[PDB]
């Protein structure tokens, strides 16, 4: 059995009634559960056997369906409900999950505002160089950052982190850190962060020259 | 600056009512020098325009310019060649692209209908196959219809070069096993340069 | 430069008899800028020469230093990520290219054989058809046989995406209408990851 | 129940008959086993119930004792027998060991030849400085190295490694590595290795000045 959820990201406003769909590749009767999960927390069972609400779960959550097509409905979205929802077929020994649906607060598309930061000489004195790229206040969450050093496209030497939706404007921000030793850093001049996002008509590059 | 030439769709040049066209696309036209000049040639003639028709747009961090040349069904079917010449000040020399139907004598496509395998009619849905072989060039169009309407759950493989040098493909229509048994009749329509009125048709039933 | 990674041939990863291989091809390397280096990484590990072997060039006026890596059927089938890391002087930075097999629950293929059409029974040659659908990923090998011996005159359409995210294709064997008349038996062989023993065989005859 | 083994180190010649003692803090009847262990290998059972030789163990090994006093005798030391020996009281559901006896080849006292090596340039360019001190060909095994940087005692920034007894001369050698970031290394003038050993009537210091 393969489980597929639709959509992958659902954007809505507070108070909305929204529906998430879950499809099974073959009939699973009503052996279907729905879980809610917040970032860094445990999944929480909401509904099972397709339509049974777990005791204590608010009545605005409801489930329906049987066979291959299932729906989770949230009737009147509250701020607490923006989270990931997972569907699950559970059998006697194993289980299988859908890919998850992220429910987010809808806003207009916003292109990232891009900034690049050289390493401090205070750090560089210690023997390491962290180069930071900031992608600020963008929406939706999908964005791509690549590092170039003297026009050379880099691989495997960066890490990325993303915020949750901003409490005031519902955007996301992203930081990418390129880490090199002092010695490797001083071997090159041009440091550049290149960014794409659906809100940009062409890639944005920010750069600095070492020293 | 890149340039891609696109030919008309197989059906466009087969039906006098349709409108066949050759499209010239230019991507990555820098923001600085957005000037783009198109020159069209039909067998090397027309440096002096023709129907022609450009527009202008903006993207990622470059420009995209599209020019459209409407062609004459018989000019295309008669193998005429279409050249799109793209000149840009930010270019060392102009870039030229040319397209036409593949060279070669047109072979008539043989269209056969193939009912499902006994071992499949044990499933809720079966496969009605339509074989189209020995055609050339590869330009071709396939469709399905059961009654006075199109069947929309079918797929056609892309054409495949046979040992003949001619082309062959298969279109697979998927029908609810329940229907095929109700004695329903289906048919695939094939449209090709080498078919009578650029069209033939074959039926398939459960008798 | 200009790098292009290639996955192994489907048939190679499905039988231990053959050896699968990730082939890294680099084109347009200059005369004055040869000296092409390589580096293969499987799921991160291996930065230093693994079990590789690259050589041979000469082209239209350029190079092409094609490297080749031996793959472990299991490794590839399980989805390990193969990373070719090229390095050239006449290259601004170190290019890269990765690749793993198509992800997703594998799905065993259905194989059905079809007789030539009644209508085709008017030519000196007929078409034996083999349908294959419901398989995922698309990597697949299809062959024909006759009482133990191989068939040469057949063509197979590439994998096409069906409505349900599965793939299908058709294989077509061209044979003398006589052989089909004599009642000979032909068989369609299908090699895929989701098949028991990575192999199934279906027959057809008059 | 505490087991006390003596001696901690036993030095002898090939062919010698030697004895290792184990004393129990209270009577343990004959519930005592002896184990042999080579550096980096697993312990191997030699003798159990005080005097029972495990099958396959050479007859030159023997054990005796009961109550609180136990003895392992090796009658005719072979090269293979130079190793650590451990005694063990074993009960139904617990055990306790002596501290072990290291049996080594006896030779005359030899003072270490001491060498200090700075960090190479190559490394210093990368952001790290490693300084190595070598104590060459000494006996017995116990040697103390103290690292001093501008005559300030170092702690918790060095690691040591000691070879096994040399096959030809029966000495030990020791290397100690002190590790500092290029930054920390460049803050001080004098670097010193200070060595104490039985063969040294006074502690020996080898030094160099940075650069």
């Amino acid at each position: 059995v393969v489980m597929t959820q639709s959509p992958s990201t659902l954007s809505a406003s507070v108070g909305d009634t929204i529906t998430i769909t879950c499809r099974a590749s073959q009939s699973i009767e009503t052996w279907l559960a729905w879980y809610q999960q917040k970032p860094g927390k445990a999944p929480k069972l909401l509904i099972y056997k397709a339509s049974t609400l777990k005791t204590g779960v608010p009545s605005r959550f409801s489930g329906s369906g049987s066979g291959t097509e299932f729906t989770l409905t949230i009737s009147g979205l509250q701020f607490d409900d923006f989270a990931t929802y997972h569907c699950q077929h559970y059998a006697g020994y194993s289980a299988t999950f859908g890919q998850g649906t992220r429910v987010e607060i809808k806003r207009t598309v916003a292109a990232p505002s891009v900034f690049i930061f050289p390493p401090s000489d205070e750090q560089l004195k210690s023997g390491t160089a962290s180069v930071v790229c900031l992608l600020n206040n963008f929406y939706p969450r999908e964005a791509k950052v690549q590092w170039k050093v003297d026009n050379a496209l880099q691989s495997g030497n960066s890490q990325e982190s993303v915020t949750e939706q901003d409490s005031k404007d519902s955007t996301y921000s992203l930081s990418s850190t390129l880490t090199l030793s002092k010695a490797d850093y001083e071997k090159h001049k041009v440091y550049a962060c290149e960014v794409t996002h659906q809100g940009l008509s062409s890639p944005v590059t920010k750069s600095f020259n070492r020293g | 600056p890149s340039v891609f030439l696109f030919p008309p769709k197989p059906k466009d040049t087969l039906m006098i009512s349709r409108t066949p066209e050759v499209t010239c696309v230019v991507v990555d036209v820098s923001h600085e020098d957005p000037q783009v000049k198109f020159n069209w040639y039909v067998d090397g003639v027309q440096v002096h325009n023709a129907k022609t028709k450009p527009r202008e747009q903006q993207y990622n961090s470059t420009y995209r310019v599209v020019s459209v040349l409407t062609v004459l069904h018989q000019n295309w079917l008669d193998g005429k060649e279409y050249k799109c010449k793209v000149s840009n000040k930010a270019l060392p020399a102009p870039i030229e692209k040319t397209i036409s139907k593949a060279k070669g004598q047109p072979r008539e496509p043989q269209v056969y209908t193939l009912p499902p395998s006994r071992e499949e009619m044990t499933k809720n849905q079966v496969s009605l196959t339509c074989l189209v072989k020995g055609f050339y060039p590869s330009d071709i169009a396939v469709e399905w219809e059961s009654n006075g309407q199109p069947e929309n759950n079918y797929k056609t493989t892309p054409p495949v070069l046979d040992s003949d040098g001619s082309f062959f493909l298969y279109s697979k229509l998927t029908v609810d096993k329940s229907r095929w048994q109700q004695g329903n009749v289906f048919s695939c329509s094939v449209m090709h340069e080498a078919l009578h009125n650029h069209y033939t048709q074959k039926s398939l039933s459960l008798s």
